RNA sequence: CUUUGCGUGUCUAACGCAAGGAAGUUUGAGGCAAUAACAGGUCUGUGAUGCCCUUAGAUGUUCUGGGCUGCACGCGCGCUACACUGAUGCAUCCAACGAGUCCUUGGCCGAUAGGUCUAGGUAAUCUUGUGAGUAUGCAUCGUGAUGGGGAUAGAUUAUUGCAAUUAUUAAUCUUCAACGAGGAAUGCCUAGUAGGCGCAAGUCAGCACGUUGCGCCGAUUACGUCCCUGCCCUUUGUA
């Protein structure tokens, strides 16, 4: 018995929010190192993404899916900082014998990977406005690969 | 309509024997065992729900597994899919013929005639020898898989197919012929 | 050179106004009230109690 | 333009389902509803799809827009809100007598009625609402 | 009690063995076989890619359960 | 195949990933480990029951001398050793003479803490009316 | 004389006070017929303190739940300063903070 | 084995902790038994012992 | 309104069940709380106070330092555990109660903590729609006290303060014990309730494993009873 049920047009792959959020990431990382252009930090042997986190990240480009997330989380809420990107990868500490609590991410690579798209000019200030922003080529950039990866 | 997650249908299939029937609640039905609704007003509106509905929610246990519905929704989602692996026919015939079997006829309840803790034999109801089959499936199926580096939906495959059947492995199947053990001495 | 230390902060700091009590300070809202002493004036200040 | 918007409510969620004249579309904030995880609860969503059918919903378009309480209590919102809006599409435009058979068929089946269980509050002298601490003894 | 590597020995016989049974787990390796659960994930993979066996369902993140594919 | 190992003067086992092997290693644990594995060039994939003479000879030069390949300074067990002034790594039995060293330091200098070792007290200033009691 | 437009915040403890003057000075501004919008109520600020009743430990750990309550609430008008101060300085009331402001 | 009888009315409630409850039943005649579970009049149950009546009260 | 229907009753007071309805246990949950008292507790909440004590070689007051945290061992409330319905690493996206003259966005520096330069807020306007965590999806781990468990212990970097040693905390690396579901006893609890999962406020310079509120995920089992443990009213016995 297979699985029934659509909706009642075929979906329009048009926009980055039709496309699933954890396959587009699958896409766009890839398209980061085949491309070349980002750059890599030296810190990459130590980190572990933040305070909370009890061990470094298991998958070597660890790096480029949160940059890939970061990217189109910008088009889901336009404007955002980085106390704001501190909040949105937050995580449950384990404190020891006592009980959990939140605790925010790390702000060095959360801060990088930005600077790194703005020496391109996807994403950027914004300077009197609190607050960064993708731009007119961020979307494009975005937008292309969208239709791509359900093809 | 109606199918338990959309793979198979409510309609056909039939009530194993006389007895546990109308207390069972088939017959619509709704896709997805899980449903949030009231029914604990009434004392038997216990026996409304479909029995799918019924074994997710008391599947979880103790006090550490106990809410996460949508876990329990997986893992009898598995289950149901190995059960139609081996022996296949309908998952829910299967384990409707398996809480059929699972439950006691027989109890002992305490009546001295004043002063003695003292045993006597009494017949069990429609309702509790449901309530008892489904407790005891599952409590099987934890136990079986609390320590073994085995799936949970594995225990619970192979503890229904057990209870359908008269081996007796089963912890459910051995714990009604315990309880059957005391009750024919307490006659 | 006598009769003060550093009193800027702790309990040491602040006393009850009515009773010059400093436990059981309520200094929500700026009240700095012992508790005594506020419960049985809390119906002439304002504060009813319901549910 | 053909418009009505309706609201269900589990709990403290509320899901705004505005609907309209259109091609076929039934989507949350802008996603589809084919996301929407828990995927599991996914099926949920599209129940009022299952019952009703699929040549109803194809003359409209849903739009939802959904805030308050959590992941399971925001599905049963936009739940109600779908079935909520194309029961009261009719009233407006579409023949009343048709309503009858849209709602009743549903019904059949708390889709628009909304079960007003809320979270009673804590007393003192205990950690729950109901559940007290312990007692000692000697 | 159980054996970490491959074992290439039993790496021939592995290429029958797990194709007659009914379930396919990760347990059915090590009912099977005498080896961690771990080989099994990599086997049964293994076993999609190059070899014969089909998914039950299209897939889940914690409990795999393939059949025998039947040809 | 190798079952069993031992490096540095201490049993390394078989039957483990290649990082949490090395944790088995007195002065050893989970996120340096990784750094070890990284700057080694070894597979996180293979089994610690192998490691050819290559990769265990890189693994030495490392725990011996961190500072060489830009390991930098907060990950190492003894920062600042206190005796030749520089940022030192103790691995294996090193470790436990230098808490020998350390603890035999404070009982000849005469702290309130070396004495909570002399007599095999709570250290850290903890009430121990009734928690640590059995002994 | 020149086109303004006036706020005027209104706050107190009591209910029965503000309906007062909800109803008073909308009436007052319909004796010169300025454009009146009606009183916009916001969110009640409700206040609360618990502390035990007993003054020492004994007996049951029982709790008083203190409350006030406070009520803002703006009339909207447009209208020039000069004609407002007649309305508002007849019917003053006890025990409620009124302040007047432009803009 | 058993064989299923069906209830015709509820008598009481039985027992010192009155968790156990007390019915007449119709084979498929009538005799009382004892009753552990929920019970309510419309009702089928089976009995291994055919025989067995229980106390009227 | 227990309205309507059918049962149940001197058919009086009123119960049960079914339909309808947002809701039918007095619709749910609290506040308020009588007469008698008890040698209950509080002179250490008080300018509420009788009497006694002592009043300059002080039990007034205040300053420096220590102590309340001191450990052969009993007892009481809690927290985290023993794992694979799990732990770990990545990604997805959802709450309500507050609270601020301190709460903190924005940009640079830093593995981290945190710092630095601007900046909004007397607050439904700013922090904030406080992107909370159980949850979901994709990977590695494999039943080993193991990567479950994070006590015990050395060494370093910041933060509050006038001062951190008996370590105020927060971090970074190590160190890697007991504990494999808890003996006899015994507590809490009937539907958004139990349990689990976080968040906020109170005390606060700094410190929550505590209390008081708040939501989220959300079951099992009764709808009875006087057997245990108490309670209320009659008749009855009492030295």
């Amino acid at each position: 018995p297979a699985y029934l049920y659509e909706t009642p047009l075929e979906t329009r792959v048009h926009t980055v929010k039709d496309v699933k959020a954890d396959a587009f990431i699958a896409l766009y990382a890839n398209h980061l190192k085949k491309r070349g252009r980002f750059q890599l930090p030296k810190w990459i042997d130590y980190v572990k993404t933040a305070h909370a986190k009890e061990l470094a990240p298991y998958d070597p480009d660890w790096l480029y899916i949160r940059a890939a997330a970061i990217l189109r989380h910008l088009y889901i809420r336009p404007d955002c900082g980085v106390g704001g990107f501190r909040k949105v990868f937050s995580c449950r500490q384990r404190r020891g014998v006592r009980p959990n609590h939140t605790s925010k991410a790390s702000g060095k690579i959360i801060r990088y990977i930005l600077q790194q798209f703005e020496e391109m000019g996807l994403v950027e200030s914004d300077p009197e406005k609190p607050g960064r922003r993708l731009t007119k080529n961020g979307q494009r950039e975005l937008d292309v690969i969208a239709r791509q990866c359900a093809k | 309509e109606a199918k338990l997650f959309g793979r198979w249908s409510y309609d056909d299939v039939n009530v194993s024997d006389l007895s546990l029937v109308d207390y069972i609640a088939v017959k619509a039905c709704v896709f997805v065992p899980h449903t949030a609704g009231r029914y604990q007003k009434k004392r038997f509106r216990k026996a409304m729900c479909p029995i799918v509905e019924r074994l997710v929610n008391s599947m979880m246990m103790h006090g550490r597994n106990n809410g996460k519905k949508t876990l329990s929704v997986r893992i009898v989602r598995h289950a149901f899919e190995i059960i139609h692996l081996m022996t296949d026919k309908n998952p829910i015939q299967v384990f409707v013929n398996a809480v059929e079997n699972g439950g006691p006829r027989e109890d002992s309840t305490r009546i001295g005639s004043a002063g003695v803790v003292r045993r006597q034999a009494v017949d069990v109801s429609p309702l509790r020898r449901v309530n008892q089959a489904i407790y005891l499936i599952c409590t099987g199926a934890r136990l079986a898989a609390f320590r073994n580096i085995k799936t949970i939906a594995e225990c619970l495959a192979d503890e229904i197919m057990n209870c359908a059947k008269e081996s007796s492995n089963a912890y459910a199947i051995k714990k009604k012929d315990e309880i059957e053990r005391v009750a024919k001495a307490n006659r | 050179l006598f009769n003060t230390r550093p009193k800027k902060f702790g309990p040491g700091s602040r006393q009850c106004r009515v009773c010059f009590n400093r436990h059981g300070m309520v200094r929500k809202y700026g009240l700095m009230m012992c508790r005594q002493c506020f419960r049985e004036r809390a119906n002439q200040i304002g504060f009813v109690k319901y549910r | 333009k053909k418009r009505v918007q309706t609201f269900g409510r589990k709990k403290n969620a509320v899901a705004v389902a505005l609907c309209t004249q259109g091609k076929g579309l039934l989507r949350v904030n802008g996603c589809p509803l084919e996301h929407l995880q828990p995927e599991a609860l996914k099926v949920k969503a599209f129940e009022p799809l299952l019952l009703l059918g699929k040549e109803r919903f194809q003359d409209v378009d849903i739009r939802v827009r959904v805030s308050g309480g959590g992941y399971v209590a925001q599905i049963y919102a936009i739940r109600q809100a779908i079935a909520k809006a194309v029961v009261a599409f009719n009233q407006k435009y579409v023949d009343e007598a048709t309503k009858k058979e849209v709602r009743d068929i549903l019904v059949a089946y708390s889709l628009i009625v909304a079960d007003p269980r809320r979270c009673e509050p804590k007393k003192f002298g205990g950690p729950g609402a109901r559940a007290r601490y312990q007692k000692s003894y000697r | 009690n159980h054996s970490v590597l491959f074992d290439k020995a039993t790496y021939d016989k592995l290429l029958a063995d797990i194709p007659k049974a009914r379930l396919i787990t990760p347990h059915t390796v090590c009912e099977r076989l005498k080896v961690n659960a771990s080989l099994a994930r990599q086997a049964i993979r293994y076993l999609k890619d190059q070899g014969l066996i089909k998914i039950v369902g299209e897939h889940h993140h914690s409990q795999y359960i393939y059949t025998r594919n039947t040809s | 195949f190798q079952h069993i190992l031992r490096i540095l003067n201490t049993n390394v086992d078989g039957r483990e990933k290649v990082v949490v092997a090395l944790t088995a290693i007195r002065g050893i644990g989970r996120r340096v480990s990784n750094l070890i594995c990284k700057k080694a060039d070894i597979d996180t994939n293979k089994r610690a029951g192998e490691l050819t003479a290559d990769e265990i000879s890189k693994v030495v030069a490392i725990a011996s001398t961190p500072q060489q390949f830009k390991i930098p300074t907060w990950f190492l067990n003894r920062q600042k050793d206190v005796k030749d002034g520089k940022h030192k790594h103790v691995v294996a039995n090193g470790l436990d003479t230098v808490w020998r060293e350390d603890l035999e330091r404070l009982k000849k200098m005469r702290l309130h803490r070396g004495l909570r070792h002399y007599w095999g007290l709570k250290v850290r200033g903890q009430h121990t009316k009734t928690t640590g009691r059995h002994g | 004389q020149r086109l303004h437009r006036i706020r005027i915040t209104l706050t107190s403890k009591d209910l029965k006070s503000i309906e007062r003057v909800c109803t008073e000075l909308i009436n007052g501004a319909k004796e010169k017929n300025l454009q009146v919008a009606g009183p916009v109520r916001l969110p009640v600020k409700t206040l609360r303190i618990t502390t035990r009743k007993s003054p020492c430990g004994e007996g049951t750990n029982t709790w008083d739940r203190f409350e006030l309550r406070i009520y803002k609430r703006l009339i909207d008008l447009h209208s020039p300063s000069d004609v407002v101060k007649q309305i508002t300085s007849i019917n003053i009331d006890p025990g409620v903070e009124v302040e007047v402001t432009i803009i | 084995q058993p064989k299923l009888a069906k209830v015709e009315k509820v008598l009481g409630r039985t027992g010192s902790r009155g968790g156990v409850l007390q019915v007449r039943v119709t084979f498929m005649r009538s005799l009382i038994r004892n009753v552990k579970g929920p019970v309510r009049e419309g009702d089928i149950l089976a009995l291994l012992e055919t025989e067995r009546e229980a106390r009227r009260l």
